[PDB]
């Protein structure tokens, strides 16, 4: 009876330390299949115009997470959090909306969750130099410890692997954490030809969660939000 | 709620969703994400699915995953036909007719990507379509699921037949509607007189090789179910109200086909001289009330030399009987070696007197104990066929290749060839496809010559043993 | 205000115990939903070449089972656990 036995350490001690700390706090998840159709129509529109322009391509992460920050100014309930204050059950509200996106650093692999500070006050130009920004840093390892502190909300990708949908854990401090799956179409139309479905009308779809602490966000507010998010992403002034 | 023909014109699939819930302090997202990722593509894959049917004995290529191919000007219905006609045509080179698992080396393999449906633009998402077939089994329309296990019953199990190169419409259709009118299921009654012929024929050998010596070279150990064969063929002519059977034989199982088709008994067999002596008996059949003299031809050593001798029996005999043309009720069985059937010239020299007017005999049914091996020769330096019993195809007429592991297909094979020389008056050609599990003398290990091939011989269960287990499996 | 009250004994008690332990693993769960066409068709197959022969039938859980063997091979962290050995955070790597 003798595995192999290793200490956890570094950054992944402080993941797993995180880990036993969430367990304090109550979540539930919320979850939506929204039309993706239109986000690959016109996300391949502006990727055309900056292959013929100065290059630079916008990814379906850019697009979500705009919608996101647009979600959250409609629904500021989500930005909240909850906090023992003078021994008191709290509702803190932050001063600004700070995106913590889940960026999969290389080892010498580790999830670490960098913030985008001030989301509020940005147009999607700010908003994707600001997103670049933390992804180019943590690419060559020149981020500070202000950049994983002040995480009001987070985004995580796993559709990129292929997932469809993940119920993943909240870190304390923030009221909620969303989640993006899968853009393939469903399992049953992944054999299917193209003019087939498309003499059906079929669309691509992605898979949208949202987990949050339940003591601060009630369910009614947080599917309002993934709501809005759906309608943001085939809605005429977003594009 | 929906129909499966309307879903199967959509192409829609079935799923199944699994899930991953893991510790977080230990296990990432990303890692969890990529396992169930290979979950997928394994249950898509080409090699996941070639192991499983290894590991299962499945011996047919699995199904393969493909997209549902555009709607281009592509015409299925037409290629579907296509299909048909090669399965009809080389179906047989993919047919479960080998006991072993063995594919000599040495032996070229002729290309047969005609028998997938990828290669006429076809995938499994055809598989529950309609087309049109233009008459196949009695239909205008059928599904391609129904194509292919109509054509499999037929053509695929333990029966490859070779048929589609006889000239004449009326003899080729007639085969054509008995095999995929497919073999009929056994009853039990029928299946414990297999048992019982069996365990005679491995009784028999049992005593040749443990009361006599020097017995190895006369074997029939791999080759059991040639007695419930020519007990089948036999037993077919007596119901038919022919008159005898006269056999020609090299000394493998000599005086096994003695005692259990000749019907002597064990007193007069013994007293290599009775190896080349000829004899005769009476074969009663058990359900019927029919009777047939059986005889049996002397010959020398010299393999293939009774074959002209035994043809001239047969038609002195018819002769002297004179029904006239519809008469020869004489029936020739003659059992080679695949070594000798296929080297000897004097084979195909005597089969071209089979329809001459001073030599026709109504046909002879022509049994081939297939054991692939002469002495320390294999079939790579024995022809240049790709089947011993080819020569078939030079006078036009059919070869039933039968897996000599399955006795209920081997009294199938022995029914339809003695019905076949019957009603068309032609030549048969029945390759007993078996092993040979001693050497070819008493001083011989035929590990020297052949190691590869014996691994799979020695210490497999016999025709008897392994038709009992499998009985009480289903 | 009196309903029925019965004591959890036995293997259920065991279940019970097993399942308040298990509230200090954080977990998380992903949902993957993977095309089983070609499942159904070649499982069909092993299941007519065995009902010809000697009989018995496979399931869909032999085949996802040993898949998913196949798959923690390629993924081995997936085979790993937490425990706490000498008061720090371990990794424990199974045999
Ligand atoms: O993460 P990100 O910032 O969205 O971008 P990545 O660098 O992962 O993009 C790599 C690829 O993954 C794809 N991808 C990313 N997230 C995805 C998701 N949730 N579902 C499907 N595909 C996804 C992108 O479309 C891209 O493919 P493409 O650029 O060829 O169209
Ligand atoms: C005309 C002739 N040539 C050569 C031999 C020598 N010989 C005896 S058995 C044998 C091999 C027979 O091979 P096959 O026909 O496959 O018969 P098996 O012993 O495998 O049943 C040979 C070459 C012979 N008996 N007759
Ligand atoms: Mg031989």
């Amino acid at each position: 009876p003798e595995p192999g036995q290793t200490p956890i350490r570094g950054i992944f001690k402080s993941i797993a330390k995180n880990m036993d700390i969430s367990l304090e706090i109550p979540t539930a998840t919320s979850v939506r299949d929204m039309p993706a159709r239109l986000m690959f129509e016109n996300r391949a529109m502006v990727n055309d115009q900056l292959k013929r322009t100065r290059g630079g391509k916008i990814s379906f992460t850019h697009i979500i997470g705009y919608a996101m920050v647009k979600a959250v100014m409609a629904h500021p309930d989500m930005n909240n959090s909850y906090d023992v204050i003078d021994g008191k059950p709290t509702l803190i509200v932050p001063e600004h909306i700070n995106l913590g996106l889940a960026i999969d650093l290389p080892q010498k692999r580790a999830l670490v969750v960098a913030a985008i500070k001030e989301t509020e006050k940005m147009n999607f130009s700010e908003f994707l130099a600001a997103y670049e920004d933390i992804v180019a840093r943590s690419r060559k390892g020149k981020l500070t410890m202000d950049d994983y502190q002040g995480v009001t909300v987070s985004l995580t990708n796993p559709g990129g692997i292929g997932t469809r949908h993940s119920v993943p854990r909240l870190t304390k401090g923030q009221g909620t954490i969303i989640g993006v799956g899968s853009m393939d179409y469903p399992a049953e139309f992944q054999g299917a030809s193209e003019d087939r479905l498309a003499e059906l009308g079929v669309g691509k779809l992605v898979t949208i969660t949202s987990t949050y602490d339940h003591r601060v966000i009630q369910g009614a507010v947080s599917g309002e939000f993934l709501r809005t998010m759906s309608r943001l992403l085939t809605d005429d002034s977003f594009w | 709620g929906a129909s499966e023909d309307r879903l199967a014109e959509l192409g829609v699939g079935k799923l199944v969703t699994i899930t991953s819930t893991y510790d977080h302090r230990v296990i990432q997202g990303a890692v969890s994400g990529e396992f169930l990722r290979t979950m997928s593509r394994l249950l898509t894959d080409d090699s996941f699915w070639d192991e499983i049917f290894d590991a299962m004995n499945v011996p047919y290529t699995p199904m393969r995953w493909a997209q549902d191919v555009p709607n281009t000007g592509v015409d299925k219905n037409t290629r579907v036909m296509q299909l048909i006609e090669a399965y009809r045509s080389r179906g047989h080179l993919i047919a479960d007719t080998n006991p072993l698992s063995w594919v000599q080396p040495g032996m070229p393999v002729p290309d047969h990507r005609d028998l997938d449906i990828e290669t006429h633009n076809l995938t499994i998402w055809d598989l529950d379509r309609t087309f049109n077939v233009g008459g196949f089994g009695g239909k205008e329309t059928m599904t391609l699921r129904e194509v292919l296990s109509r054509l499999r019953a037929a053509y695929t199990l333990k029966v490859g037949s070779e048929y589609t190169h006889i000239l004449d419409r009326d003899e080729r259709t007639w085969l054509q509607d008995r095999l995929e009118a497919g073999m009929p299921k056994p009853t039990q009654a029928e299946q414990k007189y297999i048992l019982q012929k069996l365990n005679a024929a491995e009784a028999f050998e049992n005593f040749l090789q443990t009361k006599y010596v020097g017995q190895k070279r006369f074997s029939l150990e791999g080759a059991e179910a040639l007695i419930p064969l020519m007990d089948s063929a036999i037993d077919t002519a007596a119901g038919q109200g022919l008159d005898e059977v006269v056999i020609g034989m090299p000394h493998r199982g000599r005086l096994n086909v003695l005692f259990n088709i000749v019907g002597k008994p064990l007193a007069s067999i013994f007293n290599d001289v009775k190896y080349h002596l000829g004899s005769e008996g009476q074969h009663l059949q058990m359900f019927g009330d029919g009777e047939i003299k059986v005889s049996l031809t002397a010959n020398p050593s010299h393999l293939e030399a009774v074959n002209p001798v035994m043809e001239g029996i047969v038609r002195a005999k018819q002769d002297y009987l004179d029904k006239g043309v519809d008469g020869k009720t004489v029936v020739p069985l003659l059992l080679h070696g695949d070594a000798a059937f296929a080297g000897l010239g004097i084979v195909p020299e005597t089969i071209n007197l089979a329809k001459l007017r001073g030599y026709d005999v109504g046909g002879t049914i022509h049994i081939v104990v297939n054991n692939q091996i002469g002495f320390t020769t294999t079939p790579d330096s024995s022809r240049s066929m790709h089947y011993a019993t080819d020569y078939a195809k030079a006078f036009g007429c059919p070869v039933f290749h039968v897996n000599g592991d399955d006795p209920e297909a081997v009294v199938w094979v022995g029914q339809l060839a003695t019905e076949y020389r019957r009603r068309f008056g032609k030549d048969v050609f029945i390759d007993l496809v078996c092993y040979r599990l001693r050497g070819h003398n008493e001083a011989d290990d035929p590990s020297m010559t052949q190691p590869k091939m014996y691994e799979l011989i020695t210490g497999r269960e016999t025709v008897r043993a392994q038709y009992t287990e499998d009985l009480l499996g289903r």
